[PDB]
């Protein structure tokens, strides 16, 4: 009955006119299953007393069809979610490939806790360890059918979070002893030197300011255990997941540019590139790779010999974006810094007139001369 | 009990031991950052480490027998979610 | 390739009345294709199976019914196995008998 | 000693999983996903561990600590 | 309206100078003006202890006054369709002039507690008559802000009774209950106000 | 010297260029934000072209993220008493303008939104007339980025 | 040396930073929370997708934690006063901004999901409509940073 | 050295954390009890499935005691006025921020429990949206733990 519905259903949106033999139909199918669909309609003849195969023709006076993606276990979720704010253009360059590898990356960057990427990770493999199961239950709880259907995307966003979690060294505060350690030991303090600090230490806070011979060398792990438990701590993580998530920014949006180049290339639009992207991406890059630039060079350049008037970072690009320096203050970092500020903020501003007004005008002259 | 008990026993089980016990291993290696979880007095700085040292064996036994617990929960909750 | 967006082909087609019900079923039972909506007048007594599909509506009324019937009972339904659509030629007339 | 090679080894095992990872990809629809799989991964956890190991070196300040972590730090290390 | 938008334009306006007020004694370092401890040395005793006594008879009457036309005007009005109403729901204005007796008992009690000084420096005045000046003043506020409020309650559940009672005779004996929990507060208003003014003198 | 109390003022300068910036900006777009999703019902296509005035409130605070930023670095603990109440006239003058051009252009957008959707001839009109509230956020920024640096 | 009320202002920044961010983010949930539960009578689809305007109102209280933990783990006895009027005018550059945003979301996701209700493609307009919302709090984030950092 | 007057502020630190949060723990059990009881007329099986507004705003009352009685068990005849000013902090920082998570836990038990009578399906999204409105009182509850603390 229900296939029979159906069935009827489809054939009630196929057109029979007055003096109508056949029935005239019309389908979007993937050009890979154009022979598939043939042979289904051989087979549904063979499957009656017809000997006419209903063969088609290709369409080329077309509207832009409906968009499909296939999907599995692994991808289906992602395509989900891609879905759900819009769907693509048709030929359009598809979101959810990367989404698979960057959603759940993004998810673990933020959810940096390794014991709760191991809980997460629990959480997902006992749903997937019991699919087969589960698959024949009931679905009315929509909690558990949403974390169900989510069950392959929670499992890498888990597994992920624990590799985000490991490399900050946390869980619950906790760190894992895996480490070896920066920090050194009170008898380090005891060389003379900073030794009356070892006695200060049994009645009130004191700072190590990291100074050569005192400090236990440069690092090779993830995060140092030591912050775990030290009371400025907060200081220190706060400048790592900070200029971090920055720089992870520019990172994203320079590929999604870089998309956008590919995307335009496969529609063969050379307008899109030349007034969009190029002027684009040369606005984006001047004004961000001089940000993450000048992030690597503080971690190279400054450190704790050096560290009490070292330069802010934030200062040097604020004063860059807005020619702002009072040419004192904070020093400068190398020879000609002042030049590059100017010329990559020059440079941007440059871009803008391409995508502002440019495209609009030589469009305007094309619709003119195409008459 | 019911299968929801059971199931609940089941997952507290398991993430209890799990964490209990690398607790119980973090207290017995003496580890730096462990220092605010001990309930420590002014006298434990008298004499070296030794009284600190008892007192990470006393709160290592605490984390072990509390995953022994969560043992009894799980063999319990195993048995209670192929009753119900 | 799964980077973009898939190529799809727009296609027409003269089906044959006789094989219709069976080209439509096998396309279905397949599951990879999208029909056109080619009837913007389509309308309970405008669509062009009114009967075959009000049959449906109907028997599907009486498998409800008689479904209510069994569950109040509790008869059990065995619900075995998985299945082909019925015949184009008349055999619905027997099941709504 | 450096920490370049630590580096060097992050660096090289990601370029093996972003480059012999997808000449080492069967055929079939799932590739061009698996590819960008690998790639994508490389690409971002290389970064994520790159960054994180280069704001680590050449610390400006050391840790505060508690009056009682200054006298543990004598033993439990 | 009017009214309302008149006592928060001076609220607001008010907190809106105290805020900038307090901000500038601190920044401009002027903690030596604001100099609370010469408001509360030098502000007499007898003020405190008479603005006391003042709210503790007429905040016990304003809320027993609330407490009367509360019951009243629904006794009143109920009485006209169902006259059994205006004798047995009297005993919820009973319960109000209660909350006013309850006033007058502690203010008889505390003013005739207050002697005159003979003295004017705050350190001759000394610890004992500010103590009698700041305690009459609480015990007396006390008194007559919980009296304030018990007489506006047992008025609002007198109303309660007596609209009740006007369409079923039975309701009152019952509904009487939340008189009396109505009536405790303005007690307790009392019983604390006797131990605040307990242990003071004036000399 | 100067007095220590000094840079008060300057980080008042620095709050409200920032935040009554950001109460414009928030009126200005929750009052466009009602108006385009009451509207959407009736015109949906209307909803990519009526983000503008949501855009110009979001602009609002941008400038008084300028203003705000601009003060913040000009800030010493030495700073002289007279830079600091310019950093606060600058803060005021940019910060109350935004309010007053975010007021305008949540009462334009609301209106101008649900207009549009009855009438699209409205939009060529509701756009000079946002363009006129807007110009409060500039010239707020205008004398601010002035007194700011005297 | 330094002025022993010094710290006042500083601690007045981190309370600032949480407490008005949290009215923020509690006028943007109870708002939204609002439209939500109205919405969700004859839409039991859109319930989940409707959050958005909700969980978003969460972040102006994170950006309000963010300020209120970067001031209070910088607090000491010694703090120069100038150091102080930086956190307090963080402290309100972010909490009042944050406030703000609090508002345009509270009021935008509540029209948002009703306009959703009554037409679905208004999902992504009301997306685009809260993030010129929530930048307000991300601005005054911003402000406060530098500020909290002069 | 310390300024008997000293601890006032931190009293009021104390006291603050109590006070705003009952009142925000007071709110979201008077707007939400209103809302389950008006439900349960039409839906009597719903009334312990929608216990939870208040349950939270119970929770909030909580993080209120939390921070007031480490207040004043820290408080002293003598502390140190920026300790004195910190727990000031501290217990503004969780009582306003409870009392916003408790105007949050009001409107959103109130409108979700009605919506969850017409709608079973919102109390899913109703669960998530209180969350979202209780953890602001937990924010508020990690400043004031790190002011008192530090």
């Amino acid at each position: 009955v229900r296939k029979m519905k159906a069935i009827y259903h489809t054939l009630n949106l196929c057109n029979i006119d007055v003096t109508q033999k056949c029935l005239i139909a019309e389908v979007w199918c993937p050009v890979t299953d154009l022979d598939s669909i043939q042979f289904a309609l051989r087979r549904g003849t063979e499957h009656s007393g017809s000997t006419v195969p209903s063969i088609l023709n290709r369409m080329q006076t077309n509207q832009t069809p409906p968009t499909y993606n296939k999907t599995n276990k692994f991808t289906h979720g992602f395509q989900n979610i891609v879905d759900a704010y819009g769907i693509g253009t048709y030929r359009e360059i598809n979101p959810a490939p990367y989404t698979v590898i960057t959603f759940p990356f993004l998810f673990a960057v933020m959810f940096g806790d390794f014991g709760h990427g191991i809980l997460m990770t629990l959480f997902a493999v006992w749903m997937v360890l019991r699919e087969s199961r589960i698959l024949s239950q009931k679905n009315e709880n929509e909690m558990f059918s949403m974390v169900f259907s989510g069950r392959y995307i929670i499992l890498l966003m888990g597994l992920f979070s624990i590799y985000t979690g490991l490399i900050y060294n946390d869980c619950f505060s906790k760190s894992l002893n895996i480490f070896g350690s920066s920090w050194s030991v009170r008898p380090m303090f005891t060389i003379g030197n900073w030794t009356e600090e070892t006695l200060l230490g049994s009645s009130v806070l004191q700072l190590n300011p990291a100074i050569p011979g005192v400090f236990g060398g440069p690092y090779p792990f993830g995060i140092d255990p030591i912050w775990n438990i030290a009371t400025n701590k907060l200081t220190f993580l706060n400048s790592f997941k900070m200029k971090m998530s920055v720089i992870l920014g520019i990172i994203h949006m320079l590929f999604g540019v870089s998309l956008s180049l590919f995307n335009h290339i496969y529609f063969k639009k050379p307008l899109n590139i030349y007034f969009g992207f190029i002027p684009e991406i040369i606005f984006m890059s001047s004004l961000f790779g001089y940000l993450v630039i000048l992030i690597f060079y503080k971690w190279t350049a400054y450190d704790a010999h050096s560290s009490r008037n070292a330069p802010s970072l934030l200062i040097h690009f604020i004063n860059m974006f807005l020619f702002s320096y009072p040419e004192s203050g904070n020093a400068m970092l190398y020879s000609g810094q002042k030049g590059i500020q100017c010329f990559l903020i020059v440079v941007a501003m440059l871009c803008v007139p391409w995508m502002l007004l440019f495209k609009p005008l030589i469009l305007r002259h094309q619709y003119l001369r195409k008459k | 009990c019911g299968p929801k008990l059971a199931a609940c026993g089941i997952v507290l089980s398991a993430w209890g031991v799990i964490m209990l016990i690398m607790l119980g291993i973090f207290f017995n290696v003496h580890s730096a950052v462990l220092i605010e979880d001990v309930p420590f007095t002014e006298k434990d700085f008298e004499n070296g480490p030794q009284n600190i040292y008892n007192l990470y064996e006393q709160v290592s036994y605490n984390c072990f027998i509390a995953a022994g617990l969560y043992l009894l929960l799980g063999g319990f909750s195993f048995c209670q979610v192929r009753l119900n | 390739e799964l980077f973009r967006s898939e190529e799809m082909t727009l296609a027409q087609l003269f089906l044959q009345s006789e094989a219709a019900y069976c080209c439509v079923s096998e396309l279905e039972e397949l599951g990879k294709v999208q029909f056109r909506d080619l009837n913007p007048d389509v309308n309970v007594f405008q669509r062009k199976f009114v009967n075959e599909v009000r049959r449906c509506e109907e028997m599907d009324r009486k498998l409800r019914f008689v479904e209510k019937e069994i569950r109040k009972a509790n008869i059990p339904i065995m619900d075995t196995g998985e299945n082909p659509e019925v015949p184009f030629p008349r055999d619905m007339i027997d099941l709504e008998a | 000693h450096s920490f370049a090679l630590p580096v060097i080894i992050f660096t090289t095992f990601w370029g093996l999983i972003g480059i012999a990872g997808p000449w080492f990809v069967p055929k079939g629809p799932n590739r061009g996903v698996i590819i960008t799989m690998l790639v994508a991964t490389a690409v971002c956890c290389y970064l994520f561990w790159l960054i994180a190991i280069l704001a680590q070196l050449n610390p400006l300040f050391g840790p505060q600590l508690k009056n009682e972590t200054i006298w543990y730090v004598r033993f439990l290390w | 309206t009017g009214l309302e938008l008149l006592y928060l334009g001076i609220f607001v306006a008010f907190w809106a100078c105290m805020i900038v007020v307090g901000i500038c004694y601190t920044i401009f370092d002027l903690g030596f003006r604001f100099d609370v401890a010469w408001f509360l040395t030098e502000t007499s005793p007898f003020m405190w202890s008479n603005l006391g006594i003042g709210l503790a008879i007429s905040l016990s009457v304003v809320g027993a006054a609330w407490g009367i036309y509360i019951t009243g005007s629904s006794i009143i009005g109920g009485g006209v369709k169902a006259p059994r109403i205006k004798t047995k729901n009297l005993v919820s204005i009973i319960f109000c002039e209660a909350v006013a007796i309850y006033g007058i008992i502690m203010a008889i009690v505390i003013s005739n507690m207050a002697e005159p000084f003979s003295a004017t420096d705050p350190k001759a005045i000394g610890h004992r008559n500010y103590h009698a000046g700041y305690s009459m003043f609480g015990a007396g506020l006390t008194v007559g802000l919980s009296n304030l409020f018990c007489g506006v309650c047992v008025g609002i559940v007198g109303s309660g009774a007596a609209l009740a009672d006007a369409q079923n005779p039975s309701l009152f004996v019952k509904i009487l209950i939340v008189e009396i929990f109505g009536s405790a507060i303005g007690l307790f208003g009392v019983i604390v106000a006797i131990l605040q003014t307990s242990r003071v003198k004036m000399g | 010297n100067n007095p220590e109390y000094s840079s008060f003022f300057g980080v008042m300068g620095a709050s409200s260029a920032m935040v009554f910036s950001a109460m414009g900006a928030a009126y200005g777009t929750a009052k466009s934000g009602t108006g385009i999703a009451a509207m959407s019902v009736m015109r949906p296509e209307l909803i990519m072209k009526s983000i503008i005035p949501v855009v110009m409130a979001g602009i609002i605070a941008i400038y008084g993220l300028v203003v705000a930023v601009l003060i913040a670095n000009s800030l010493t603990d030495g700073i002289t008493l007279y830079r600091s109440f310019l950093q606060l006239g600058a803060g005021l003058s940019v910060g109350l303008s935004g309010l007053a051009a975010g007021f305008a252009i949540g009462i334009v957008g609301d209106a101008g939104v649900r207009g549009t959707a009855q009438q699209p001839r409205l939009f060529v009109g509701m756009i000079l007339i946002l363009i006129f509230a807007e110009v409060l956020g500039l010239y707020g920024l205008i004398v601010a980025l002035i007194l700011s640096t005297k």
